[PDB]
RNA sequence: AGCCUGUGUACCAGGAGGGGAACAACCCAGAGAUAGGUUAAGGUCCCCAAGUGUGGAUUAAGUGUAAUCCUCUGAAGGUGGUCUCGAGCCCUAGACAGCCGGGAGGUGAGCUUAGAAGCAGCUACCCUCUAAGAAAAGCGUAACAGCUUACCGGCCGAGGUU
RNA sequence: UGUCCCAACGUUGGGCCCGGUGAACUGUACAUUCCAGUGCGGAGUCUGGAGACACCCAGGGGGAAGCGAAGACCCUAUGGA
RNA sequence: CGAGUGGCUUGCUACCUCGAUGUCGGUUCCCUCCAUCCUGCCCGUGCAGAAGCGGGCAAGGGUGAGGUUGUUCGCCUAUUAAAGGAGGUCGUGAGCUGGGUUUAGACCGUCGUGAGACAGGUCGGCUGCUAUCUACUGGGUGUGUAGGUGUCUGACAAGA
RNA sequence: CGCCACACGGGGUAAGAGCUGAACGCAUCUAAGCUCGAAACCCACUUGGAAAAGAGACACCGCCGAGGUCCCGCGUACAAG
């Protein structure tokens, strides 16, 4: 197999050895792309994906380096944003951002603060009760938004009465 | 049913064998926090006595209120850091590189030591920071002594050596430090390294019992009822089951007790003074009459009076430190009576 | 310190036991070998077993002992001693004129024995002995 | 519970006979067990002073023997230390019978009482003669 | 009492009334379901093959039956549709309930022999295999591996 | 059952030597001494004599590297893990999926019922517009609304489905 | 009331070292073993591994299916009383 | 109804020991297993909370004191986070104990003509040995590394 | 029976909660990759440890003399040693 990635006029891609970095307006994002006998190679204007063998484990990866390397693509360019909704029943709760770390407080009348490191360069714009999760690296923004929605996770109480938390409101 | 019931003594401590130097050797160190110094100092036990105090626990419903402290006397004289031995990282841990000493030593350190006649300082520090600029310097520590001779109460005269490790800001300005040290006459006291209200580590070989039996080498219990009276009285049940065949170790059998080395993690330095304040009427009972340069540590150390204990700030402190307690009275009555 | 080899062989990237099968038979045949870069070589497999393995090895023991390494160091070596009757004059002599090393103290490059490389291109399940070190609680001396 | 603000030796064990402090009609008590107390292998449960009990009636009125009460150890006769070093004891070993709510179930206490058990038991405490 | 005890055919057969006596009854109620009153004018066949020779008590048989034919009713208690288990418990079985003397046991059952192939069950249906569920749960409770084979039927 | 009791036969007993890790009866093998040679069973990465042998394929579980067996377990039941081979049906007149748009009216059918409007129950299930569109397959409502399946069109582009 | 919680300390005679006196039990051989396996199915000696520098002192007895007694139980004898 | 695992129960078998491999219970002391009673982390719920119920990972630690009974087991009490189970020659008598089983004395009941019997009860009724080897706990002397003093390193080992 | 001291925190996982993600345009916590996550695992801490046969390292003293044994007074040590 071989597949072949026109890459965006906006961006540039280049790659020495299993490492693959592109860089547009928005950013830079680096992976790694390692799998048994599968060929990443940067030609002069696309990015081809190559491999001798045809079983479904390879073809599998194939596809995944693919859809990896469109979303670098679209994060160094249009970037990648998810956003977010803070909400509570009793408790008011206060969400900030203080460093590389998104602080809850107040949670559930909680004295002691909850908080996560944010991943990468994701930028975490909160503006009143809503938040934008925000960065050229998918992998990491996805993961910021992830974790501060599991940050308020609960399990000691019924969830459907207890409904306090952060929650992911909109996909990119 | 057969009640549980955890093992008795712990496996914690051993072999349960003679110590090989009667003096402490710590095998573990402070961080590398705040500024370059000498993170040991060491000093003769003398004895116990007891010292009112004002609550200084902050979270306890007495604080501000008196409170009797039990705590041993430790006659803790200056030592002298005769020289700083460096160390270099290689693919089987830590070795010894080299050694910087001094001209200017003890009346009497020939009396452990074969004293150095002829040493070069200078390729030795350069050796160092050749090392140091290689990256191969592993951490900084001083040979360091004590004298015996400043403590009348103490036989001895002959210093017990034992080597100190030095933590400080960047590797450059703490090896610097300890060649400051050293290059002085490499003497320094309780004070340049520790502060009432710390805590610190207490190394230092137990009392020796010589050979003692399970019951009290390993609290196992006495035969009861009619057992005692049978012909055993002290003796475990069974050195184990008929399979495996053989003693496991595990099990608790007579030896040598006591005279082992132990770090006494947390003690809390009550005061660091001078003088023949702590000092007990009669004199403390089989030691002397303190007076001079003195430690006063809370609660109990390991060893007998007059053996060497260590010092050494708590590597796994548990409280923050509440320094300089009041301490608004001593106990000097005897200790006789 | 100093070790006359007559071979130096580079582990790197090589699996352990097709290295240690060969120095095996060399040092038998009177070769003096050192194997260099020990905490380089490579076990083939699904790193999650091949460290059980290993763990079980170093929690198995009694009072008479069973003594297995945790650096890639001895662990080298004791999968090469496994390979020779080393409790027979002979197979003693053979092990003992056999040297691992952590990175290479030579200044010659060791050499890489035919049939014990291992390309890391077509290959992603595999562990690096000092990966298995790490885990068994070594100290990364290297 | 509360820190007592002083160190005990439990000078009580289940089996234990003593003093029942106050006019419940109950005269004599029998110690059966200890709250939250968990001994080891062989140890006999240990009891002692402020410490809550459970207790039968071994002497005292009809109506009151063979039940099954709870109660407060008020004194004992071992020695207890307090934050200034010193040793305080008693003249004997009693205990009050006490509530679910730990409101002494009788009006009057009968002796001195120490002072420690008022940390711990306001009302039984609030209902004291003598606190040494 | 388990399979593990009669499931093999490595006895004799014992088949012969006339030398045994005190033959529990067979727990097998019926052998013919469904529509019995027509004939098998249905498109669809299938039929439920053993794979591996061995012995069923009739335990078994009617606990397997049951449990298609009680589930044959997603077709309605008077469907349409045939079903037969083709085989009948003739091999008698005995238990030794003395320890190995005198140990000929006692007649304590009956279990049909089935050889490896031969259809044990067979159901009539028009192209409405819900049949072919009645058997995953039919062979469910037979030693055997099974097969579950369709004969007239290229409706697929 | 490494159980009890027959039968035919070969073995152990009373059978060495070679192999099987060790091991009376499993494999070769029936054996005077000594000597050279070639094999048998079994084996050729090391321990250990001889292949890190050749062409090709599978497996990722360290499965496995375990003829036989007290000894080597692993079963009914399950698997879109993966490889191979076959059959039917659909597809560049654009398939399978996804996304967009459409999903109309007579009409909220009749009947029952205060009520019922696709969708409580009962009966029927008719024709118009059109490129589609049930007298409604699933939710939802007190009943409506609302959300979607069927059905049609577009975008897309290669195989897809059973 | 130390039978117990729960053990402590002490006294006397031993124990330990020295001089003198001076046995016995036991012994196919070999023997520094451990973990598994195998074997007449309960191995220091076989097989695979592991561990193991030699000698000596004290100890409490896990193993040698430890030593001591041709099993008193059970069955067998064309036994005895 | 059907398929299994374990080797704690019971039975089957008669391979091992009758020139003896000391019995039951308990006790003391040691190691282990997980099929987990508590403790940590989880999933579901007929999950509002609190208290539970069911399930998953997990054996680090804990799992105790008493009343009757020789009892194992079990019954009962009060505490408890909980008061889980099992293997180790049903671990453990060259360690203890000796209540029970199982000698000789004796009674009662039933059977027997009788001597006497009991898969009945009962009162009484013995616990040997100086450790050769091995094992382990502690303690020494030599030799190897190859002149001495002092200070360390750390392969690995133990811990709850 | 009295008194003193005995963490936390890192790292990797199970169950489990999730991210990105394909085979299979969709979907999907998994197939490749990744974030978290147990009193359990590794480190941390205590204790033993040159007999670790790769039998170690450093400083000084000494090879006609450094140091050590015996000797004498005693124990912070001890059954002999
Ligand atoms: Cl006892
Ligand atoms: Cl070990
Ligand atoms: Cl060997
Ligand atoms: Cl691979
Ligand atoms: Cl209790
Ligand atoms: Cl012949
Ligand atoms: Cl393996
Ligand atoms: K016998
Ligand atoms: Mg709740
Ligand atoms: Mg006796
Ligand atoms: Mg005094
Ligand atoms: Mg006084
Ligand atoms: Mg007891
Ligand atoms: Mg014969
Ligand atoms: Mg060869
Ligand atoms: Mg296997
Ligand atoms: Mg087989
Ligand atoms: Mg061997
Ligand atoms: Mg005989
Ligand atoms: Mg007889
Ligand atoms: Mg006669
Ligand atoms: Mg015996
Ligand atoms: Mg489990
Ligand atoms: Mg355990
Ligand atoms: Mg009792
Ligand atoms: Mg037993
Ligand atoms: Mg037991
Ligand atoms: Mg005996
Ligand atoms: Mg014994
Ligand atoms: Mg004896
Ligand atoms: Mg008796
Ligand atoms: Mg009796
Ligand atoms: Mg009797
Ligand atoms: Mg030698
Ligand atoms: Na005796
Ligand atoms: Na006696
Ligand atoms: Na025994
Ligand atoms: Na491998
Ligand atoms: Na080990
Ligand atoms: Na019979
Ligand atoms: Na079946
Ligand atoms: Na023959
Ligand atoms: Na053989
Ligand atoms: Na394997
Ligand atoms: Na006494
Ligand atoms: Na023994
Ligand atoms: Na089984
Ligand atoms: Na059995
Ligand atoms: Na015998
Ligand atoms: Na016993
Ligand atoms: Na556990
Ligand atoms: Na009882
Ligand atoms: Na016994
Ligand atoms: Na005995
Ligand atoms: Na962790
Ligand atoms: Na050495």
């Amino acid at each position: 197999p071989r597949v072949e990635l026109e890459i965006p006029e906006d961006v540039d891609a280049e790659q020495d050895h299993l490492d693959i970095t592109v860089e547009g307006d928005n950013g830079s994002v680096t992976r790694r792309l390692w799998y048994p006998d599968i060929d990443v190679s940067v030609d002069g204007d696309t990015v081809v994906i190559e491999s001798d063998e045809d079983n479904a484990k390879t073809m599998s990866t194939i596809g995944t380096f693919q859809s990896h390397i469109e979303n670098m693509f679209h994060g160094v360019t249009e970037g990648w944003e998810y956003g977010m909704e803070v909400f509570y029943s009793h408790f008011p709760m206060q969400v900030n951002v203080e460093g590389d770390e998104v602080v809850i407080e107040n949670f559930l009348g909680e004295k002691a603060p909850r908080r996560t490191t944010i991943h990468g360069d994701t930028d975490v714009e909160i503006d009143g009760e809503e938040l934008t999760v925000s960065g050229p690296d998918i992998e990491a923004v996805g993961q910021t938004a992830a974790d501060i929605e599991q940050l308020t996770r609960i399990n000691d109480k019924d969830v459907r009465v207890f409904q306090d938390g952060v929650y992911i409101t909109r996909k990119p | 049913p057969q009640p549980s019931r955890p093992r008795k003594g712990s496996l914690g401590f051993g072999p349960r064998k003679r110590s090989t130097s009667e003096t402490p050797r710590f095998n573990s160190w402070p961080s590398d926090d705040g500024q370059p110094g000498v993170q040991g100092f060491a000093g003769y036990k003398a004895g116990m006595t007891h010292v009112v105090l004002v609550n200084d626990e902050p979270n306890s419903p007495r604080e501000g209120m008196e409170e009797t402290v039990p705590v041993t006397v430790i006659e803790t004289p200056p030592m002298r850091a005769v020289a700083l031995r460096a160390y270099e990282d290689t693919p089987y841990g830590q070795r010894p590189l080299t050694e910087v000493w001094t001209d200017e030593f003890h009346s009497e350190l020939d009396r452990t030591l074969d004293v150095p006649e002829d040493h070069d300082p200078d390729a030795a520090e350069e050796q160092i920071r050749d090392a140091h600029e290689a990256g191969d310097l592993g951490d900084l520590r001083l040979i360091t002594h004590t004298v015996p001779d400043a403590v009348p109460s103490v036989p001895k005269k002959k210093p017990d050596v034992m080597e100190t490790r030095v933590g400080g800001g960047s590797v450059s300005d703490r090896l610097d430090h300890a060649l400051d040290i050293v290059e002085d006459g490499g003497e320094h006291a309780m004070n340049d390294i520790f502060r009432a209200g710390e805590y610190a580590d207490v190394a230092g070989v137990t009392k020796g019992k010589g050979t003692q039996g399970p019951v009290k080498r390993w609290g196992v219990q006495k035969r009861k009822g009619k057992h005692a009276r049978q012909g055993w009285r002290r003796r475990i049940g069974n050195l184990g089951p008929w399979n495996p065949s053989r003693v496991r170790s595990t099990v608790p059998q007579q030896g040598q007790t006591g005279y082992h080395q132990r770090t006494e993690l947390n003690k809390r330095l009550i005061d660091i003074g001078e003088g023949d304040e702590p000092t007990v009427d009669g004199g403390f009972v089989n030691y002397g009459e303190v007076d001079g340069p003195y430690t006063l540590v809370k609660g109990s150390v390991p060893g007998p009076d007059k053996r060497l204990v260590r010092f050494r700030p708590a590597v796994r402190p548990n409280d923050q430190p509440r320094l300089d307690p009041e301490v608004r009275y001593v106990s000097n009555e005897s200790n006789q009576g | 310190a100093e070790f006359d080899a007559d071979v130096i062989v580079d582990a790197r990237d090589c699996i352990m036991g097709r290295v240690a099968s060969q120095v095996a038979e060399q040092a038998l045949d009177g070769e003096t070998v050192a194997v260099v870069n020990a905490e380089r070589a490579v076990i083939t497999g699904r790193e999650e077993q091949i460290v059980e393995k290993y763990e079980k090895r170093v929690d198995i023991g009694n009072d008479n002992g069973y003594f297995y390494p945790k650096r890639p160091d001895g662990i080298f070596k004791r999968t090469i001693r496994g390979m020779l009757p080393h409790k027979k004059q002979r197979g003693r002599e053979a092990f003992e004129s056999v040297r691992v090393y952590l990175g290479n103290p030579y200044d010659e490059d060791g050499e890489v024995l035919d049939g014990t490389s291992l390309d890391r291109l077509s290959n992603i399940k595999f562990v690096t002995l000092g990966e298995i070190s790490e885990t068994l609680g070594a100290n990364k001396t290297w | 519970m509360e820190a007592l603000g002083a160190d005990v030796t439990q000078g009580l064990e289940k089996g234990s006979l003593i003093t029942c402090a106050d006019n419940t009609g109950a005269r004599e008590l029998k110690v059966i067990s200890v709250h939250g107390y968990s001994g080891t292998k062989n140890r006999h449960p240990k009891a002692g002073l402020g410490d809550k009990i459970t207790v039968s009636v071994t002497k005292g009125t009809p109506e009151m023997r063979r039940q099954v009460l709870e109660a407060v150890v008020v004194r004992q006769r071992k020695p207890i230390r307090r934050p200034d070093g010193t040793r305080v004891k008693f003249e004997d070993n009693a205990a009050v019978i006490v509530d679910e709510n730990e409101d002494p179930r009788g009006t009057e206490l009968k002796g001195p009482i120490a002072r420690e058990v008022a940390q711990r038991f306001g009302s039984v405490a609030s209902a004291a003669t003598m606190i040494v | 009492k388990p399979g593990a005890m009669y499931r093999n055919s490595s006895k004799p057969a014992y088949t012969r009334r006339e030398y045994i006596s005190g033959i529990p009854g067979k727990k097998i109620a019926q052998f013919d379901m469904g529509n019995n009153g027509a004939g098998p004018t249905y498109p669809a066949q299938v039929e439920l093959v053993v794979e591996k020779p061995v012995q069923i008590r009739h335990n078994a048989l009617e606990a397997a039956r049951v449990a298609a034919n009680r589930y044959v009713q997603n077709s309605g208690a008077a469907a349409n549709y045939k079903f037969r288990i083709r085989k009948f418990p003739f091999h008698v079985i005995r238990e030794n309930k003395d320890g190995m003397r005198a140990p000929f046991g006692k007649p304590v059952g009956t279990a049909a022999r089935v050889h490896g192939a031969n259809h044990i069950f067979i159901a009539w249906v028009n192209p409405d295999p819900n049949v072919e569920e009645a058997w995953r749960r039919a062979k469910m409770k037979v030693t055997p591996t099974i097969n579950i084979d369709s004969s007239p039927a290229g409706n697929a």
